[PDB]
């Protein structure tokens, strides 16, 4: 729910309407691990069926995706399991670890 | 019209989306109905193709048949 | 074989197949002429001054761009190269306006130390007297186009380094240019991200970091210190340069690694800004 | 007047339009007897020993390319035909795609068999709107009859052609600078040891290749090998196409074997200089090529001993001159032509040719010195010695060669202040 860092660059701004959109986020990447319902489950997302349809449709046709998590999806410890809930649902996997790769705004992170 | 040019050259890119080459076609079309090639025209393809303005505009003015300017 | 061995001005080098020259040569120590050579981008081949012929053969060749195969025999010194090089060096300052006077690198240019060592004292040639752009938009970053030997090292590096591809080049010939997006000022492009990676790149005096003009030269420093960058997580590798107790430059160590020795607005500037509070 | 035509030995006894014309000359048998006689291999080792050189300027075996294009990595290959002729003077090669677009659809469809090629391309220039016009059209009528489609001759062959209108540059003429012109960039080349037939079209293999040299695979492999071998010197075997202008009786385009003397060129073919006047320079390659003079008439012109006398062979373009013409007013407007045409890549060419032109400008002026004629003849050196592309090492020949043949005529510049062109204070 930003300005879409890259305007340029993106060819699919999916703007999330605040509120408890993190379940609803968790219940639309259940499916991709299953079936691969969304009606149901992009109701607090606020995208009419067929946004997140193609949302999931190029998520799916993707070999190796990544996914950049920011700082703001910090006010909230379940948008950041949602996020890496979404890298395991798209077998989005490195031999580090999963394609998750968050924004510290630090350094001494864990030292912190 | 500065709009004119705007969807008139957005129906001259469409042939042209996600095709991996084919820009100085798309120059050369964009001057035949034209004249010239206008700042607000290089800034539309370059929003379409998305390829950077740096691009366009040095492979615009590295060819004479082209032109930045209205021509007389 | 993948292990191949040459021999440049006489001394015998080592090094892998799949090398160039310039690369075989300053793999070991040897000295080679380069100015649009940068560690860390794909070889140009511009400046043509790092001509390299070997014996037998009477044609020169690049050594920046030609591979080196075992067996050959390489010469970097003798009376045609350095007279090639000379009227390539002139050529330079006879075609754009040189003014060693009031230049912010005028100490640490590689083309003044490349005409310095090639005891350059005249240009030979009519002085061409053409008015270029100084643009001095940006309050950042100077671009004075009367100093641009045309290595497209800027290009270069805001291209595959950066991915911000806002420089690029003007109409060809000789009155090429590096441009703006569209042609425009660095202040009014929207594409710019104010890195500095431009004026890392540049071998000339053309791209310069305006506020610590005249100080931030590297031959004029007192040390050297590499450490991190502590600003944010990335902690890119920095080579701070110290002058009197001020950090005068703050450069991108790490031209092996992905990110490409570009540091952020941050890096490059509150840093050496931070020493003068 | 007599004169053997190979290439162009359809010229108007042709229809340019229809096909079935063009195969009632044995238009496309060569392509059946090589896609269903021949096996891929023999059909390349078969032109490799017809000697035919890249008819582009350059002078390489083309069997030599095709083996270096067929023995690469990958599966994926290209096929390239440059008629991006920027010379003006050079309409050789517009006139082939114009007479005959079939017989070059045939050699580039022998070269995509023998390489391995899938896909092709053609560049030509959007000022040449007929020859474009013809090729449309004549690769449409040909793939029609089942020769440029899918299954040609069902033998698991497919070859399209995608004819690609060039923008207009002369730098654009080089390999590197078309391919990177095709690609959607500038036309600046980069360095060759990476050659075109390892890494060429999006990192894909290339084959490119001269359209004359496309005009002459279909020929040498339905009329043999041995034949076509039986026209030439001792190195160069084959015609080759020139452009016959300037101040001759007779202009035009001609086709002469190789290894012919140029008085006959000049002096029996066009039949003498159009006055009663002599002949005093003919320049051999177009724009970037050197001028031969009166010590040079039973020369033969090859690709081996045009380079020992300064001139390459390239635009093939052979214009005459009269005993009036001055030649540093030549040297002058054939380096004006190719300063304009420069890159501005490499620093030898966008200097050295802006500042030779200074100094031609200034010696025909009257205001020259002495030691600036030292200064150009050891530019064109430097910049012929230390440029990239050929642009660059064959611009300043039209110096070279007019310093090392009229020396005296530029001396005379020096010392006595007037010129023999009669034209100038
Ligand atoms: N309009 C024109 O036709 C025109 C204009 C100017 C000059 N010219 C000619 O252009 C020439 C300039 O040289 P050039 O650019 O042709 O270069 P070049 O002389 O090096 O060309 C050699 C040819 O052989 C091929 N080749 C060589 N080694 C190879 C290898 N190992 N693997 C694959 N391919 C290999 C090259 O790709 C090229 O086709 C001059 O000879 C000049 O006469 C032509
Ligand atoms: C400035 C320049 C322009 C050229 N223009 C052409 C051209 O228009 N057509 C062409 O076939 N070759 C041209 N060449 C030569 C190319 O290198 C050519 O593609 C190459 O020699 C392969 O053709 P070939 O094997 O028939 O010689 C040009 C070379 C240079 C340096
Ligand atoms: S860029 Fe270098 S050569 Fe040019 S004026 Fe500045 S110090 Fe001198
Ligand atoms: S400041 Fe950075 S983004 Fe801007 S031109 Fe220089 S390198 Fe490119
Ligand atoms: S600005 Fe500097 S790096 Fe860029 S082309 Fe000019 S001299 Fe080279
Ligand atoms: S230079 Fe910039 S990106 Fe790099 S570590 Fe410092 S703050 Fe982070
Ligand atoms: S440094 Fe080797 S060519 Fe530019
Ligand atoms: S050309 Fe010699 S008189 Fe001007």
């Amino acid at each position: 729910y930003g300005p879409s860092p890259f305007p340029g660059l993106v060819d699919l701004d999916i703007r999330l309407p605040e509120g408890q959109a993190v379940p609803k986020a968790l219940s639309n990447l259940a499916e991709i691990i299953g079936k691969i319902s969304i009606e149901e489950s992009a109701r607090a997302m606020g995208l009419d069926p067929k946004i997140a349809e193609e949302v999931a449709l190029m998520l799916i046709s993707a070999r190796r995706p990544i996914f950049i998590i920011g700082g703001r999806a910090t006010k909230s410890h379940e948008l950041v399991t949602a996020a890496c809930n979404l890298a395991v649902a798209s077998k989005a996997f490195f031999e580090d670890g999963l394609g998750v790769v968050p924004l510290l705004v630090s350094a001494n992170s864990l030292g912190a | 019209s500065t709009v004119d040019v705007v969807e008139k050259v957005k129906e001259i890119v469409a042939p042209w989306k996600g095709k991996q080459g084919g820009l100085i076609p798309i120059l050369q079309e964009v001057q035949r109905e034209l004249g010239y090639l206008p700042e607000e025209a290089l800034l539309t393809i370059s929003r379409e193709l998305k390829m950077p303005k740096a691009e366009v505009y040095g492979v615009a003015t590295f060819y004479a048949q082209f032109h930045l300017k209205p021509r007389g | 074989m993948k292990e191949i061995t040459l021999t440049i001005d006489g001394k015998v080098c080592k090094g892998v197949q799949g090398d160039t020259i310039l690369d075989v040569a300053n793999k070991n120590d040897v000295y080679i002429p380069t100015l649009c050579y940068q560690k860390g981008l794909t070889p140009i081949g511009a400046c043509r001054m790092c001509v390299v012929q070997l014996e037998g053969n009477p044609k020169m060749l690049p050594s920046c761009t030609t591979p080196a195969q075992d067996g050959m025999v390489v010469v970097t010194k003798n009376e045609k190269l350095k007279d090639y090089r000379r009227q390539i060096l002139e050529l330079l300052f006879a075609g754009r306006n040189h003014f060693c006077m009031y230049c912010s690198q005028s100490g640490d240019c590689e083309l003044q130390r490349l005409a310095i060592e090639h005891e350059m004292d005249s240009v030979r040639f009519p002085y061409l007297y053409e008015d270029f752009e100084v643009d001095a938009t940006d309050p950042n970053l100077m671009m004075d186009h009367n100093r641009c030997v045309l290595c497209q090292r800027c290009i270069r590096t805001c291209s595959e380094i950066v991915g911000a591809h806002t420089l690029d080049l003007e109409r060809r010939g000789w009155q090429a240019k590096v441009i703006a997006d569209l042609g425009k000022r660095l202040r009014e492009s929207d594409t710019c991200v104010n890195c500095g990676a431009c004026a890392q790149s540049c071998p000339t005096g053309t791209i310069t970091i305006r506020e610590f003009a005249y100080r931030g030269r590297r031959s004029e420093c007192d040390a050297v210190v590499e450490s991190v960058c502590p600003l944010c997580a990335v902690g890119c590798k920095i080579k701070t340069y110290v002058r009197t107790g001020s950090i005068v430059r703050v450069e991108g160590t790490g031209v092996e690694e992905p990110d490409g020795g570009q540091l952020c607005h941050m890096g490059r500037w509150w840093l050496p800004e931070s020493t003068e509070r | 007047s007599k004169q053997h035509r190979i290439v162009l030995s359809n010229c108007g006894y042709i229809d340019p339009e229809k096909i079935e014309e063009y195969i009632a000359r044995d238009g496309y048998m060569a392509l059946g007897k090589a896609l269903l006689e021949m096996t891929p291999e023999e059909v390349l080792e078969e032109v490799k020993k017809s000697g035919l050189r890249g008819r582009g300027g350059a002078g390489f075996p083309t069997g030599l390319k095709w083996e270096f294009a067929k023995k690469a990595s990958g599966d994926k290959k290209y096929v390239i035909c440059n008629a991006d002729e920027g010379d003006p003077g050079a309409f050789m090669d517009r006139s082939t795609l114009e007479g005959d677009p079939h017989s070059v659809i045939e050699g580039m469809t022998i070269g995509a068999y023998v390489i391995g090629a899938d896909e092709g391309y053609i560049y030509c220039r959007a000022e040449y709107p007929l020859a474009i016009k013809r090729l449309k059209i004549a690769i449409a009528q040909a793939e029609e009859m089942g020769l440029l489609g899918d299954h040609i001759m069902g033998t698991n062959f497919s070859f399209h052609l995608h004819l690609k209108e060039g923008a207009g540059a002369f730098v654009c003429g080089e390999e590197t600078a078309l391919m990177a012109s095709i690609e959607g960039r500038r036309g600046m080349p980069r360095p060759r040891p990476p050659f075109p037939a390892q890494h060429g079209l999006w990192g894909k293999p290339t084959n490119i290749n001269n359209v004359e040299t496309w005009a002459n695979v279909p020929r040498i492999i339905l009329n043999g090998a041995d034949w076509f071998a039986s026209m030439g010197t001792e190195k160069s075997k084959g015609t080759k196409i020139f452009a016959l202008t300037g101040k001759i009786t007779n202009t035009g385009l001609i086709e002469v074997p190789m290894g012919i003397t140029i008085r006959e060129i000049i002096y029996e073919l066009g039949g003498g200089i159009l006055n009663g006047k002599e002949f005093k320079a003919v320049q051999i390659g177009g724009p970037s090529g050197g001028c031969l003079t009166k010590e040079h008439l039973d020369l033969p012109i090859d690709y081996e001993s045009l380079t020992a006398a300064g001139a390459i062979m390239g635009s093939g373009g052979l214009v005459v001159m009269d005993e009036d013409t001055c030649m540093v007013d030549v040297a002058k407007f054939f380096l004006e032509f190719t300063q304009r045409e420069s890159c501005g890549k490499c620093v030898p060419c966008r200097e050295g040719t802006k500042q030779m032109l200074l100094m031609l400008q200034k010696i025909c002026n009257g205001e020259g010195t002495m030691d600036d004629l030292s200064k150009l003849e050891e530019l064109a050196h430097m910049v012929k010695e230390t440029s990239l592309c050929g642009l660059g090492q064959t611009a300043p020949n039209p110096v070279i060669t007019t310093i090392r043949y009229f020396r005296d005529e530029y001396v005379a510049h020096i010392k006595d202040k007037r010129c023999p062109a009669k034209i100038c204070p």
